[PDB]
């Protein structure tokens, strides 16, 4: 195992436990000329990264095929890779790697959140007070005293303002 | 009326920035999307970057995870550096490459 300094300088196109033979180059510097070849045979490893950063991406990796590109939030299930083999189980960016050969994707969403008032407002007005009459007009019989005296002074309200023609988006 | 807590739910979303979560959500903290419930400025913000966090190493000081790995929220990442959060573990830049070469 001949270690071979690698200055930062230096590409690099090896993924972690790769397989080369003494005919492959490891380090391709940017550079050309001087830049390492393949040392004998086997396989491959990386020492010393000067950043270790996590990322709740998650892990799928290929073969061959690569159908899903950069930056698109994939569902659940939509196929990422090696045909139809490799597929997501969370939205968010997909950042293709060719080099480790694995596709991952952040785990996000397109999450709608607001801040203030009309965070309140837009909320205001997609309450339906049509069926959370009904709803409540169920949770007020059925359940026990626990949620009786909730829905008591719930119901009211909603009441109070269906009978008068004033939105509660006018609050 | 919007099922929010009668004062603290509403006080805390209602003048400070304190991300209300509104319609839409799928993606969770542990437990499913909350329909009317409320995260923090916080939460909101750091769910499109869970874990995505730079650690820089110092030179000398190799590692303690081989490239990507699933990492736990507090291991050592390195023999300097402790993670804050769970997730894999991913490289940067490459300074060494010891392995068997017959």
């Amino acid at each position: 195992p001949k270690d071979y300094r690698v200055q930062p300088h230096m590409n690099v196109v090896v993924p972690e436990g790769a397989r080369v033979e003494a005919g492959d180059k490891i380090v391709a510097a940017i550079d050309p000329e001087e830049e390492v070849i393949a040392e004998a045979e086997g396989v491959v490893h990386l020492h010393e990264p000067a950043s270790i950063l996590v990322v709740k991406a998650r892990v799928y990796p290929f073969e061959d095929d690569v159908e899903v590109s950069t930056g698109d939030r994939v569902a659940p299930g939509d196929v990422l890779a090696d045909g139809g083999k490799v597929k997501s189980d969370v939205y968010g960016r997909v950042e293709v790697d060719l080099v480790r050969n694995v596709v991952r994707v952040v785990e996000s969403y397109d999450i709608d959140a607001r801040m203030g008032a009309e965070a309140i407002q837009q909320l205001l007005k997609e309450l339906d007070l049509e069926a959370l009459e009904k709803e409540l007009l169920e949770e007020m019989k059925h359940p026990s005293r626990a949620r009786r005296a909730k829905a008591r002074k719930r119901l009211e309200v909603v009441r109070a303002f269906l009978d008068s023609g004033n939105r509660p988006e006018w609050m | 009326l919007l099922d929010l807590s009668a004062t603290e739910l509403e006080q805390v979303l209602y003048f400070s920035k304190y991300i209300v979560l509104d319609p839409k959500g799928a993606i969770l903290n542990g437990v499913p999307v909350e329909k009317r419930q409320l995260l923090t400025d916080e939460e909101y913000r750091e769910l499109r970057y869970g874990k995505q966090e730079t650690y820089p190493l110092p030179p000398g000081v190799d590692a303690l995870v081989k490239d990507g790995e699933e990492v736990v929220k507090g291991q050592e990442l390195a023999p300097g550096v402790v993670s804050r959060l769970d997730g894999v573990a991913l490289y940067r830049f490459p300074r060494r490459v010891r392995v068997e070469y017959v």
